[PDB]
RNA sequence: UAGGUAGUAGGUUUAUUAAGAGUUAAACCUAGCCAACGAUCCAUAAUCGAUAAUGAAAGUUAGAACGAUCACGUUGACUCUGAAAUAUAGUCAAUAUCUAUAAGAUACAGCAGUGAGGAAUAUUGGACAAUGAUCGAAAGAUUGAUCCAGUUACUUAUUAGGAUGAUAUAUAUAUAUAUAUAAAUUGAUUAAAAAUAAAAUCCAUAAAUAAUUAAAAUAAUGAUAUUAAUUACCAUAUAUUUAUAUGGAUAUAUAUAUAUUUUAAUAGUCCUGACUAAUAUUUGUGCCAGCAGUCGCGGUAACACAAAGAGGGCG
């Protein structure tokens, strides 16, 4: 339920709800979903094969196919362009909290989001909700634990021989800094891995108070010094819709996404026509 | 200890754990969920939880009854048996003297 | 065109064999009609209609057909008034949705 | 009259089949045909895709 | 042919692969993004990638391979742009990217490289935080007016009302971890900043000595209690599952 | 979902209708006395009957007037206040009298309540059918006021002012 | 099935009936009444909804399930009873089994269950704790209604693990880490991949373990029931989800300066000529062998047979 040909395949070219790099790459290696030699059907399911990638990744197709709802919102609210209106397609996903949590960048992938739901970090109006396929209604407060939202946006703890690598590596510049001063002390290995503090205390740098990179805080299972998690910025999409705090790591599901001339809350990296397409193909319950 | 022609029973429609009573007048022939005379209201059985910082303070859980007060009369008045339960609740909200009481071991 | 994305009134054109019956649609709904009225739609501009082809659906004679519903039932606002002597007008903007 | 699929039978005078639906297209006559895998009928051997439909169980292996 | 669709190849020209050594068994896909990265580091990361690490200014960096080709090694110091040379060692491109220089300027705030109807809503100011919890607690004048007064929804102040209040606790609860100290203050620094100028029931009985734990609730006969029939649609797959107030999945 | 229910507000759920305690219209409608008793249009509606053809006798010639109940009157009929005064010297017997006339007070009470129910139906929605007709007649007040534009359609006038057919005069014809 | 109908059609007057009527019974008139807008006759079928399904809607289908109506309890008839029954009664007969010979008894369409029939549909379960029902003045008795559990993917639903990741070595703030040593699978000779796929790392929880203990119901009584949940040494209440502080729990070296049970991961199934998404190829076969909804596909390089790789569906 979670691997098929991949989810992060850059040869599945499709984007994911992530901030994984393969998704990554896989968001910037794309080019418009190819609509030109299609026929309705291939054009439709071409589509559906891609918005359902990032639009609904985890939930079925029976359940979204009962989820999608033929009706959209888009009346712009006090707000010329045209609004982009096929673009709500996929706003049940929005309204739904697991969707809504990665849209409020709480966790890494709306996958993440949901397993931080099931273990009770997300709390919706402070009440402990561990359903993901809850859907969050508007003036909905949702928060995680502030950890996993250090996890998701943070690195990871690297292993105590990873830390151990990259300090040694770092000491060995270190000491080509000393003697690039002098042009212009190594640490042990296995002694280092006999203990995380005898080697924290051993590798002492400028900014190293006594202790490793990665590791600096062994209590802490997240990297140290909170190393911030990279691929962050091209999936930084904060709804208006949505309410995020990142300070608090507290957010608030403001509002059903609302489509205005040019502008649609549904966090869509799909064109309308692609939404069109796809949106056609659930108008006809997926035939 | 409440039982006659006409009578006011609880019909079952809840699921499992929570069977939500429903307070219905029936005749005594008519079964218990055989579409009654009237529908006074529901009351279920479990007192809907209140915030548990209210449970801990005087706030009690509190079942939610919808029970028609003023509908039950034209029944008690005619002569219906309600269910002892029904019966407390009337003599509880005042629809009915306390004294409705029947002297169990309540 | 009307309001820039739908036909003006729903129409019937008969042309050879193809019947065809599209309706304009409320802005929204999406462009459902034959594939070939899509692409027409599509290129033409229409993003809201709604219609079927019934004795004979000619592919190429549904194209030829379409076209021809655009440009010979569909009058514009303007001629349906300068000509009746009238001036016909349009309520759904006097309601700004 | 009835067709039996698979490349293998076990068609055997007195056999107890279960007859299934469906036209066998050149055969002019059988209209309905029958289930390789019930009654005496067997699973076609190395039968390796589109099992079910020809009766086989996952081929296990050590 | 007409439909086709193989692999998502890099849409750009990337370098390809040839005459590979029989063990080196590697793929296409794989050198694209390879190139989309750079030189992995000892640390592990990637010193290098036109967007690696994270903006610092209120102007977000979302991915432009669009504008630059395909090209996105920039220098971390020297913020100086490098290419691939023949033999394979990283060096600066003879001909600027062009566009990427002056990029539209809204285009900025375009996230995803296609949509150009997905745009980042600017961070609210620290200010604007500040001074709308306090005018809530001072006076309140009409959040409706106030919003208008200050551009911000109606529903998006009074939200505001909410997160300062939780965050103030927060602040006197130092709850805040030394962690969101600073991370915050990089989350501030990814997106811009706006405000820029432009009778219920029955139990009136006595409560003392009795209570109405089984509380009630008036209703009329006719339009009332349960119905007979309502196909349960629990075999069906629209089932209405809604959620305990403590907490739960529970069926309508 | 039942294509029946979705016209009613989709939820809707069949219920055994509440009949009001009230049972037959009242003797509090003296209007409905005559409303139910007042000479029936015997013509060209059924209602009544045919003056020369003789009614099978033994039959009611004439729509039989429903019973009009009085409320009070029958309160007690059905419900009337104990003949003793306290007769019982037993607590339970007292209780259950008590209790007893408690019911009575209901029926009561629904009789009366039931009675205001008609009384209101025939007269507040009464008094505020009143306010339909005066609202109506609001339909052409805006309307019929002359709209700047009336010249227009008002320009054929004389083809309705000429008499469009006038047969032939008396004389007219006796010439003919 | 084209003529049907003779109590038939109507009229009148009696019988009985709570009561009108050929409704019966009776008596006597008259000549009707129905029918090709389908009579009479035959066949099939329990009926229906604010129930279920399908669609754009009219509708169309169903009748399991919810609920309403009917009708029957092996068949037939009749009779008493009784407000109301041709009563799951009785009566006599009919059919088929027993106590082992009665002017006998039984009839599972009450619940379990068995044999049969069939493609196919469950436990010879637990409790009257709840909601009803009958008896009783009450005490409380009965309750295969009922409520609970059991079996069965029949249906729905929800879960079924993330994050990060294409080697490994040896040397030598930042920053272009930097050489070298090698190896380095499955395809593949380049737009031919498999493949972030596996792997270590990494992070949790499900479970496992104490603690626990709500609520269906109280006057008490809970069958379910390993309760559901909560829940991590505790209370103690703090304060804001939270925290510190106190003692006890538990703490070692030699009472406190802290620890404060443990913890994983795993999918099939169908298809890939077109319809119809499925380009990385290849192989075997030889109009055979097989496939095939439809077009068809198989005779010398088969995209359709049977496979491999690769891939696309549903889950």
């Amino acid at each position: 339920p979670r691997k098929a040909n991949l989810l992060k395949s850059l040869a599945r070219g499709r984007v994911r709800t992530s901030f994984n790099k393969y998704n990554l790459f896989n968001l910037y290696k794309k080019g418009g979903v190819d609509l030109k030699s299609k026929s309705l059907y291939q054009q439709k399911w071409t589509a559906k094969q891609e918005t359902r990638a990032y639009h609904g990744e985890h939930l079925t197709e029976k359940r979204w196919q009962t989820v999608f709802k033929p009706k959209l919102d888009s009346v712009a609210q006090l707000d010329i362009k045209e609004t982009p209106f096929l673009l709500q397609t996929f706003a049940v996903l929005e309204k739904r909290l697991d969707f809504a949590l990665f849209r409020a960048m709480f966790a890494s992938s709306v996958r993440q989001a949901r397993q931080f739901i099931l273990h009770g970090n997300v709390r919706v109006n402070g009440v402990k909700i561990k359903h993901p396929s809850y859907t969050l209604k508007p003036g909905d407060m949702f928060s995680v634990k502030p950890d996993k939202v250090l996890e998701a946006l943070g690195a990871k703890k690297p292993s105590f021989q990873e830390a151990l690598k990259i300090d040694k590596t770092q000491i060995v510049l270190w000491n080509k800094y000393v003697k690039e001063a002098k042009t212009e002390d190594p640490i042990k290995l296995s002694e280092l891995e006999g203990d995380e503090p005898k080697a924290r205390k051993l590798i002492n740098l400028p900014w190293q108070k006594n202790y490793v990179y990665g590791r600096q805080d062994p209590k802490k299972p997240f990297f140290t010094p909170w190393k911030p998690r990279p691929f962050l910025s091209p999936f930084a999409i904060l709804p208006h819709h949505l309410e995020i705090s990142f300070k608090t790591c507290h957010a608030v599901y403001l509002r059903d996404p609302v489509a205005r001339p040019g502008q649609s809350e549904v966090i869509s990296p799909f064109d309308v026509p692609v939404h069109e397409r796809a949106y056609m193909y659930y108008l006809r319950n997926g035939k | 200890m409440t039982c006659g022609l006409v009578r006011i029973r609880l019909a079952r429609f809840g699921r499992k754990n929570s069977p939500v009573y429903n307070i219905v007048v029936a005749n005594s022939r008519k079964a218990r969920d055989a579409k009654p005379i009237e529908v006074l209201g529901t009351y279920v059985p479990v007192p809907s939880p209140v915030t548990k910082r209210e449970l801990k303070r005087g706030v009690v859980p509190i079942k939610d009854v919808k029970l028609d007060f003023d509908r039950t009369k034209y029944w008690i008045g005619v002569g219906a048996q309600p269910s002892e339960t029904v019966t407390k609740l009337l003599r509880k909200a005042g629809i009915l003297n306390d004294a409705w009481a029947t002297s169990k071991n309540s | 065109r009307y309001e820039n994305r739908t036909i003006y009134g729903d129409i019937d054109f008969r042309y050879h064999g193809v019947k065809l019956h599209l309706r304009s649609a409320k802005p929204g709904f999406g462009l459902r009609v034959n594939h070939v009225i899509f692409e027409i739609c599509e290129c033409a501009g229409i993003k809201d209609l709604s219609g079927k082809v019934y004795k004979s659906r000619n592919d190429m004679n549904i194209a030829k057909g379409t076209i021809e519903a655009f440009t010979k039932a569909q009058k514009t606002l303007d001629e349906v008034a300068l000509g009746r002597g009238k001036k016909l007008v349009d309520v759904r903007k006097v309601y700004y949705s | 009259s009835a067709y039996i699929p698979g490349e293998g039978h076990d068609a055997q005078e007195h056999s107890i089949v279960y007859v299934r639906g469906g036209r066998c297209q050149d055969l002019p006559g059988v209209k309905y045909h029958v289930i390789r895998g019930a009654g005496d009928l067997s699973g076609v051997v190395n039968r390796i895709s589109s099992r079910s439909k020809y009766g086989a169980k996952k081929p296990s292996k050590s | 042919h007409f439909s086709r669709r193989r692999i998502a190849y890099p849409f750009y020209p990337f370098k390809k692969l040839g005459r590979q050594h029989p063990k080196k068994h590697d793929t296409n896909l794989k050198t694209a993004m390879r190139q989309f990265l750079g030189p992995k580091n000892y640390k592990g990361e990637y010193v290098m990638n036109k967007y690696f690490t994270v903006p610092t200014n209120h102007v977000p960096n979302y991915i432009k391979p669009d504008l630059e080709r395909g090209q996105s090694l920039e220098h971390p110091v020297t913020k100086k742009p490098l290419q691939l040379r023949y033999d394979g060692t990283l060096g600066p491109p003879p001909v600027e990217n062009k566009r990427l220089q002056n990029i539209f300027k809204d285009r900025l705030l375009q996230p995803f490289p296609s949509n150009p109807h997905c745009k980042t809503n600017y961070v609210l100011s620290p200010q604007l935080k500040q001074s709308i919890f306090e005018e809530i607690t001072v006076e309140g004048l009409s959040a409706q007016q106030v919003s208008q007064k200050y551009g911000l929804k109606i529903p998006r102040v009074e939200a505001i009302v909410k997160l300062v209040s939780v965050e103030n606790s927060w602040n006197r609860r130092n709850r805040v971890s030394s962690d969101l100290k600073t991370m915050d203050e990089t989350l501030y620094r990814m997106f811009p900043v706006f405000d820029s100028d432009a009778t219920k029931v029955i139990y009136g009985e006595l409560v003392e000595g009795e209570r109405s734990q089984y509380k009630f609730t008036n209703a009329k006969v006719g339009k009332v209690g349960y119905r007979y029939g309502s196909g349960n649609r629990d075999n069906k797959k629209d089932r209405r599952i809604g959620f305990n107030k403590l907490g739960q999945m529970v069926y309508i | 979902m039942g294509k029946g229910a979705a016209k009613y507000g989709f939820k809707s759920g069949v219920f055994p209708t509440t009949r009001s305690i009230l049972k037959s219209p009242t003797t509090k409608q003296t209007d409905i006395i005559n409303k139910v008793k007042s000479p029936k249009p015997k013509g060209v509606l059924g209602i009544g009957y045919a003056k020369g053809v003789k009614h099978p006798k033994g039959s009611h010639r004439l729509s039989p007037k429903v019973n009009f109940i009085d409320v009070d009157n029958l309160i007690a009929k059905t419900v009337a206040e104990p003949q003793s005064i306290k007769s019982s010297n037993g607590s339970a017997q007292k209780v259950r009298l008590q209790k007893a006339e408690l019911r009575r007070k209901f029926l009561i009470e629904a009789f009366r309540k039931e009675e205001a129910r008609l009384l209101h139906k025939h007269e507040y929605l009464q008094k505020r059918t009143k306010e339909l007709e005066k609202a109506k007649e609001l339909e052409l007040e805006k309307l019929n006021k002359e709209k700047s534009s009336d010249l227009t359609i008002m320009t054929l006038d004389k083809m309705m002012s000429q008499p469009l057919l006038r047969n032939r005069s008396p004389e007219e014809s006796e010439l003919l």
